[PDB]
């Protein structure tokens, strides 16, 4: 009854993957390279993957034994897509030539000999004008046995591989839109096993800029910048998010009939104000509508609009032409903690309280794919540059990269003392790093999947990071009040004023408390942001 | 006699009508309820070594978790209300507190 | 100072440990239980008793006193009829007597409480002493017209968004934390709307009936 | 003698809670605090809350001693609080002394 | 005069699982609809250990 | 923005098309995936025979029938037959379990997504076969559900691939954790992140959204078709629901329609009537005025001038026409009461003169001037007599006899 | 000293989960939370106990009425194996196709919060 | 490898247990204990995240108050004052009480007591070059 010791764990993981029937029937250490791949490669994976398999098949298919209905079917979609007189109607009109040939080679492998003789009478006199085609149709009027399709040479071909067709997003939606309309099931299942439909889309040193809040009492709580630089943005206990300009223009809001900070009674006449011109701008506003306090404000890649999250599990996206809330995402029942967006506006996934993360996109109110699998809080997410894989971190020392599209664990990193607060990733797309309460700052190697690198000075939780475009230099704020750059570079020294040495670059600790965020910029900028007294 | 979850609809309102969504989710949920309250009713069975599931079990449940009271099943299990009374120690304390207050 | 800093924090007990261990019967026929998911139908008395002595097999019980499966089925429709009354509070007027007790659901009566003739009528239609046709008829359509609605409009079928809604914020019609907390994730994964595209074929579907009929 | 109209009568009722503090409570939640309107009525409501606790727990002091006159000093105890707070489902249990 | 402290950190007398089951080894689920196949497939698979022999 | 969209899109039209096209090339046992990755290669060399139609369609089925592989069966017996599992044994044997129905649909679900269920792995890992291939479990699907050819094979076997996934690899770390030593939560991390980093599917880390444009084509193809609405309409049809829309025949109407009960439990008391003068069951028709064209036969002969007459008229001379009307025709009535009473009684006197075809009427009271006025015809005389007798007689209030005289 | 042994107790608690500084009454609420659960557990113990028909309570008792409070009040979010069924059943619908946009593209005005109350009157 | 948890006594309980009016054996008390310091813990823990995402080091009241409303347990009422609440020993020795003084509500309620507002947030940039 004692711990199990470092090897044991690998020889059962080895008893896994032997009779898992992973690994050949030997020691596999020349096995455990695959761990990295290129874009056509991926593609190719991906594609090999796709069609090794049918994605439906128990349900996608017909139960009733009645075999009269394969008539009505294919006559009601003719009738269907006769009428029609859209250009869509066009598009989707070559599926009809697969649809017949492969519905009459279905019929015969299990049909009595009434139903078949029917069914080619009824509908055969419309694939005669081309010629390419009017062989097989011709072809297939004397089959009536199974023999007929194994041993003629045309009928191979279409029976063991599939018919390929071309369409547009909104012709495929077209034909949906039918399937769904009413019982359809047989031409479901000839979709599913035998055609291919293809659907694509449619046509020197560095200078610091710092920022303080003077009057604010125990109550901010985070704030961010644009990547534009022109607008602030903080949130605070009592509910509300504050927005300041920059610049030296004014912020002006534009008609909008309907505001969800405010009530009417019954009595009431909405009327648009014309005594407001006298505004005329100022250069600050609230925005309000969250019911709890703000954990995140988030801008979008274009700085169109803001998204923020709040204690009352809530997501909102605020339009900057009123500074307005106009959108809500209800999907979870617990508060969300973190929030953040892909690289160029495409999703956006959050923490919360209920262990999981989940996806998001702009345009519907639900989340799209839920991570599970951590066994606590997921405090920390971010997405990678390429915006197809994403980290989070937990209160359980733990840190898991997930696949975006698919939506499962493929990296677990171990090693954290304590809950983990912080994530980045390196723009060149190759390293990851974290930082926690353990006052640790771990670079983990996304391809070995290992420790790379570790450094070692600050003496409170870290609670930031960012990376320099180049990939050159690291920055991180503690609790400490402090701001440490780090460089990873091949570039050597010798300071060993702490354990870290030759990484530590530069230390800023002037007057300043507890400290809010870390950016950078387009050449050697590194924007700060937090709270002052003296 | 058939029951379907539009028979009690009825009962709260008869104008309204559900999707079909609402109307599996209604189901799983009654099913869960049912789980749970016989399994808490066969706990308190088990508690006084009894060999049968006698309904006052039920209604003992019932009545403490869910605040849920079937009334056609008589009046034999009613607690009768107690005196609640406090002990020598607490009331010798409460009055050296109060002493000890006075000056 | 640092090491011994993450050695007292908390560690929750495991809800899996105690979990309860599952034994395998004879499998057969008439050993059946029809959960309610399988048979789109409230279960009947006799159902019930099937799958309530099932249950109480693996506690090491005898039998049901056969009384106790009245007071579950009339606790699972009472349980019901809880839910469903807060999903319809949500979207429709309602009256109240001593206080508490709803009963009329319609959205008819509502008086709009700013209009000096609504005033007047609710002192004396409200309060009566605890009804000709004619007298009736007139004093509903004054009830009609106080209300205020000139125009009424009305919702489509409850779906997946106000039973959310509902749920999170009365919450104290599932006293249980089990049965809620179970059935709130899996109603989450069951929120839609149509996005831009099935919108646009809709158009084009009206488009196509309109010109149909001309 | 008069029966004017609801919000020609709402001018009149001046509610004991301030208007700041209706406020500081709208802000939490997200409104800006600017209608008179929606003040007076939030803090009516608050105002008749607190009200009938003080009611009860005024007529459970008066029937406390009973078995066993008219000037004398009214003081409120926990035991006073306690049932009336149990109205509303407010299960009030207090120590009384520490070790 | 110290305050009375254990070895192990402390558990709680009953707690509130969420109504699980578990069925073999390494698996556990909630609602009791397995119960049919579990059955099925044991029987399954101890008829087919005993024709091997 | 929006260029660099474009551009990262035709990357990945790009990679996708070059991938279909040229694919690259990457032991004493062969995985399962690699045996799929070269059949897949093969395909690519080879050019199909008819346009518009492609060779590397069916990687499984295909590489099904170039070996024995063994597999996991379903059997999907049609009506409401239900479902079973088979399992080939090593001796040419098999076996077989019970018929589960097919409400009780939880199993079909994970075969519908291709997902490997975690109850199937705890058993087949006891069952000591090796029908495992890099954790994926290959499974035939046949189904007698639609056929009615009495034939032996009366089935399409479908492959599949059942990949495990999340639920399995928490499953498993379950298992290797319940041996006899102890297990601490940092040790089984370690044991969950050394397990998923063994059999994770390569990453692509690059920073470019090239790679996320072809990974979400290639995805939504792979899945396009299980949209709400496309699940909802499989699942409007399915045999559980029909097998619940027969139960409702049988529930009774609404209210608004008890008239149907009714008239039903009217209709059969009796049916009967005495003098019935009704002879046509299509008497209730609706174009009644249709006649259809008659032709009639000539009647042997016709005997009208034996009843015809004409009447006496004033023959013309050469300067006048007819007169018909040949002599005066005078018509008289009395009434009177015949009592000893004095009733003064009155006469009536219609008149016709001679070539007049006027009518005329007079009533001066009976001894004991010229006060005509125009009556229209003989019916019109006909009406003024008749109300003119009923008048006498109501206002006599008693008995009045009438004296009818002629010319 | 001037504490009792209690706020010692409470105050070794909030050490060890991490808190530095905090307001002083903090360990007066945590202990009324103390006081209130343990009366409340053994009122509730009083109960079940009766409900046996037996004499002073006893420890099945006791641990009846704790997992009756547990079953409600003392929650906590559902466990990662329900979350990961849950996971499954919903990762198997597909995602939007990606397009060129001018800007991320909102959900339709249906399902906004851009509609105004059908009973109120605009005015021009 | 060698912890401790600090864990409050039998006594403690056992004082509990009297005010209810019932006197409790000596297993239940240590079932007790240990269960009541587990809840303790648990809602500590619970506090302490929420204040983990404010970057402020002093726990209030609110969070505790808080995380025991997103557990679903009632809240505790009468601890908001920012303000010390010494506690008195007994004349003995070993019995404590919180003090709790009379207080003449006429005073307060006649009494004007404006209050000061807040000030406005404002935020000022601040360069440096290094």
């Amino acid at each position: 009854m004692k711990r199990v010791r470092t090897e044991q764990i690998q020889m059962a993981v080895s008893c896994y993957l032997k009779r898992r029937q992973y690994v050949d029937s030997d020691g596999p250490l020349k096995q455990g390279l695959r761990l990295s791949q290129t874009a056509e490669e991926m593609a190719a994976n991906l594609t090999v993957q796709s069609e090794s398999g049918c994605a439906n098949i128990v349900s996608a298919a017909p139960c009733q034994a009645e075999p009269q209905q394969y008539e009505v079917q294919f006559g009601r979609l003719r009738n269907f897509l006769t009428d029609s007189d859209s250009q869509h109607s066009h598009e989707v009109m070559p599926l009809l030539y697969p649809l017949f040939v492969y519905l009459h080679l279905n019929l015969v492998q299990n049909s009595p000999k009434s139903t078949v003789e029917s069914f080619y009478s009824r509908f055969h006199g419309m694939f005669l004008q081309n010629a390419s085609q009017k062989d097989v149709i011709e072809q297939l009027q004397t089959t009536q046995t199974i023999q007929d399709i194994l041993s003629n040479f045309k009928l191979r071909a279409f029976l063991d591989n599939k018919y390929v067709v071309r369409l547009q997003e909104d012709s495929y939606n077209y034909l949906i839109r039918y399937l769904q309309s009413d019982n359809n099931t047989a031409l479901c299942k000839v979709l599913t096993l035998h055609i291919h439909l293809d659907v694509q889309p449619a046509k020197s040193l560095t200078t610091i800029c710092f920022y303080a809040f003077y009057n604010t009492e125990q109550l901010l709580n985070t704030a961010e910048i644009s990547p534009d630089s022109k607008l602030l943005a903080a949130g605070f206990d009592n509910s509300c998010i504050k927005l300041w300009s920059l610049r030296s223009k004014k912020l002006k809001s534009e008609p909008h009939q309907v505001d969800v900070s405010r009530i009417h009674l019954a009595c009431d006449i909405l009327e648009e104000e014309d005594d407001e011109d006298d505004n005329a701008g100022t250069e600050m506003k609230i925005l309000r509508g969250h019911c709890g306090p703000v954990y995140s404000t988030r801008f979008l890649a274009d700085s169109s609009g803001l998204l923020s999250c709040s204690e009352d599990m809530s997501i909102r996206y605020w339009d900057l032409g009123s500074f307005t809330n106009t959108v809500l995402y209800q999907g979870h029942a617990y508060p969300v903690w973190d929030l953040d967006i892909s690289p160029y506006s495409l999703y956006f996934a959050s923490g919360s309280h209920d262990r999981t993360a989940r996806l998001w996109s702009f345009d519907r109110t639900y989340p799209l794919r839920i991570y599970a699998g951590h066994l606590a809080d997921v405090d920390c997410v971010k997405f990678h540059p390429n915006s197809n894989y994403l980290a989070t971190g937990s209160t359980d020392k733990t840190v898991r990269l997930w696949s975006a599209q698919q939506g499962n664990s493929v990296r677990l990193f171990t090693g954290h003392r304590g809950p983990v607060l912080s994530l980045a990733f390196s723009p060149n797309g190759k390293y990851l790093a974290s930082a926690g309460e353990d006052q640790r700052l771990k670079l983990w190697d996304l391809a070995s999947g290992t420790l790379y690198k570790e450094l070692r000075g600050h003496t409170d939780n870290i609670t930031s990071l960012t990376f320099s475009p180049d990939s050159g230099l690291i920055a991180s704020a503690s609790m400490d009040n402090s701001v440490r750059v780090w460089d990873i570079r091949n570039t050597y020294c010798s300071a060993p004023a702490d354990g870290s040495s030759s990484e530590l670059v530069g230390v800023y600790t002037g007057q300043m408390s507890n400290v809010l965020s870390v950016q950078f910029m387009a050449c050697n900028l590194l924007l700060v942001t937090g709270i002052t007294q003296e | 006699t058939k029951k379907k979850l539009q028979d009690l609809v009825r009962e709260v309102d008869p104008n309204e009508q559900l999707d079909e969504d609402v109307e599996e989710m209604l189901l799983q949920i009654a099913d869960d309820f049912i789980e749970s309250v016989v399994t808490a009713a066969c706990q308190l069975a088990r508690h006084r070594k009894s060999s049968t599931l006698e309904v006052k079990d039920v209604q003992l449940h019932l009545e403490r978790q869910w605040n849920m009271w079937i009334p056609g099943f008589g009046s034999e299990e009613i607690r009768p209300y107690k005196k609640a009374c406090t002990t020598e120690a607490h009331k010798q304390r409460m009055a050296l507190i109060r002493k000890t207050t006075k000056k | 100072s640092v090491r011994q800093k993450f050695d007292h924090r908390f560690q929750p007990q495991n809800p899996l440990s105690g979990a309860q261990q599952f034994v395998a019967k004879d499998p057969q026929d008439d050993d059946d239980l029809k959960l309610c998911s399988h048979t789109m139908m409230l279960p009947t008395r006799g159902q019930l008793e099937g799958r309530m002595i099932v249950t109480a097999y693996e506690h090491g019980l005898d039998n049901v006193t056969e009384e106790a499966v009245s007071a579950v089925v009339y606790a699972v429709e009472n349980h019901l009829k809880d839910i469903l009354t807060s999903v319809v509070s949500r979207r429709k007027a309602y009256r109240l007597r001593d206080g508490h007790f709803k009963y009329a659901f319609g959205s008819n009566v509502t008086p709009q409480p700013y209009l000096k003739n609504s005033v007047v009528a609710y002192n004396n239609l409200i309060e009566s002493p605890p009804p000709p046709p004619d007298d009736a008829e007139q004093q509903a359509a004054l009830l009609l017209a106080c209300s205020g609605d000139t125009l009424p409009a009305s919702l489509p079928p409850v779906n997946m968004y106000d039973l959310f809604e509902a749920l999170q914020v009365h919450r104290e019609v599932i006293p249980t934390h089990t049965v809620y907390a179970l059935n709130i994730e899996r109603i989450i994964t069951k929120l839609w709307h149509p996005n831009h595209e099935e919108l646009q074929q809709d158009k084009v579907h009206r488009q196509r009936l309109a010109a149909k009929e001309g | 003698t008069p029966l004017v109209d609801f919000l020609m009568q709402l001018e009149d009722y001046t509610p004991t809670i301030p208007d700041a503090v209706t406020g500081y409570y709208l802000n939490r939640a997200g409104f800006e605090a600017s209608d008179p309107r929606i003040i007076r009525l939030i803090s009516l409501a608050a105002q008749k809350f607190i009200s009938d606790i003080a009611n009860d727990a005024l007529q459970h002091c008066k029937m406390k001693g009973t078995a066993s006159s008219k000037d004398r000093k009214y003081t409120l105890t926990m035991e006073d609080l306690t049932p009336a707070l149990s109205e509303y489902g407010i299960n009030v249990k207090k120590p009384h002394y520490f070790t | 005069l110290d305050c009375h402290y254990s070895g192990h950190h402390p558990q709680p007398a009953s707690f509130c699982t969420f109504g699980s089951r578990q069925i073999g080894r390494g698996y556990y689920v909630f609602d009791s609809r397995w119960n049919r196949l579990r059955c099925a497939l044991n029987l399954m698979v101890e008829k087919h250990l005993n024709a091997q022999l | 923005m929006q260029q660099a969209l474009e551009l990262a899109l035709d990357r990945a039209e790009y990679v996708i098309e070059s991938a279909r096209q040229r694919p690259p090339k990457r032991s004493g046992r062969k995985s399962v995936f690699q045996k799929l990755y070269d059949l897949y290669i093969e395909e690519c060399e080879k050019e199909p025979e008819v346009k518009k139609l492609r060779r590397n369609v069916n990687l499984l089925e295909k590489l099904v029938m170039q070996e024995t592989l063994s597999c996991l069966v379903v059997n999907l017996y049609p009506g409401n037959e239900g479902y079973s599992l088979m399992l080939r044994g090593k001796n040419g044997s098999d076996s077989e379990t019970i018929r589960l129905p097919y409400e009780e649909g939880e199993l079909l679900e994970y075969l519908d997504a291709e997902e490997l269920p975690p109850i199937l792995v705890d058993l087949l890992e006891k069952s000591q076969v090796n029908i495992f291939h890099c954790g994926c479990v290959i499974a035939e699907i046949r189904d007698y559900r639609q056929s009615s050819n009495m034939k032996s094979p009366g089935y399409q076997s479908r492959h599949i691939l059942l990949r495990p996934t999340m639920q399995t690899l928490i499953c498993d770390v379950h298992s290797i954790t319940s041996d006899n030593h102890k297990w601490t939560q940092e040790d089984k991390l370690l044991l969950e992140s050394q397990l998923i980093l063994a059999t994770a599917e390569p990453l692509c880390l690059d920073p470019s959204i090239a790679v996320t444009c072809t990974a979400n084509r290639l995805l939504y193809n792979k899945q396009k078709m299980n949209t709400r609405p496309m699940k909802r309409c499989f699942k409007r049809y399915s045999r559980s629901s029909l097998n619940r829309q027969q139960d409702l025949s049988h529930c009774p109407p609404p209210p608004q329609l008890r008239l149907l009960d009714f008239l039903q439990k009217r209709k059969e008391r009796k049916a009967g009537q005495h003098y019935d003068l009704k002879i046509s069951k299509a008497g209730n028709c609706v174009d009644m005025w249709k006649r259809s064209p008659c032709n009639l036969a000539i009647p042997s002969e016709v005997d009208v001038e034996k009843y015809a007459k004409v009447e006496k008229s004033i023959k013309s001379d050469d300067s006048q026409p007819t007169v018909w009307p040949a002599h005066d025709v005078k018509d008289d009535y009395v009434f009177e009461c015949e009592a000893g009473t004095q009733y003064q009684k009155t006469k009536l006197t219609i008149l016709q003169s001679l070539g007049d075809p006027l009518y005329y009427g007079k009533i001066q009271p009976c001894k004991a001037h010229s006060n005509w006025f125009i009556i229209g015809s003989k019916t019109d005389a006909e009406r003024v007599v008749n109300q003119y007798q009923e008048l006498v007689q109501n206002e006599a209030k008693c008995p009045v006899k009438m004296s009818h005289s002629s010319s | 000293k001037n504490a009792p042994r209690d706020a010692l107790v409470m105050a070794q608690i909030l050490k060890d989960m991490g808190i530095t500084e905090y307001e002083p009454r903090v360990i007066n609420q945590m202990l009324e939370f103390a006081f209130r659960y343990v009366t409340t557990i053994l009122d509730d113990a009083k109960i079940y106990s009766s409900h046996a028909k037996k004499p002073n309570v006893d420890a099945d008792d006791v641990r009846l009425a704790i997992q009756c409070r547990a079953d409600q009040s003392f929650t906590s979010p559902p466990p990662r194996d329900f979350l990961l069924d849950i996971a499954r059943q919903k990762n198997q619908t597909p995602l939007p196709l990606i397009k060129p946009y001018a800007g991320p593209r909102l959900p339709p005005d249906r399902y906004c919060l851009t509609a105004p109350n059908y009973r109120l009157k605009s005015l021009i | 490898e060698e912890r401790r948890f600090v864990e409050i006594p039998r006594e403690s309980v056992r004082l509990m247990a009297e005010s209810t009016g019932l006197e409790l054996s000596d297993e239940v008390a240590a079932l007790l204990a240990e269960d009541v310091c587990y809840r303790l813990r648990e809602a500590t823990q619970n506090s302490s995240q929420f204040m983990k995402h404010t970057k402020r080091r002093k726990l209030t009241v609110e969070d505790f108050n808080r995380a025991l409303r997103w557990s679903s347990v009632e809240a505790v009422c009468g601890y908001g004052s920012q303000e010390a609440l010494p506690m008195r020993p007994a004349r003995e020795g070993e019995l404590y009480f919180p003090e709790d003084r009379e207080v003449n509500l006429v005073e307060l309620a006649l009494a004007t007591n404006i209050p000061k507002g807040c000030a406005e947030t404002a935020v000022r940039v601040h360069v440096s070059y290094l």
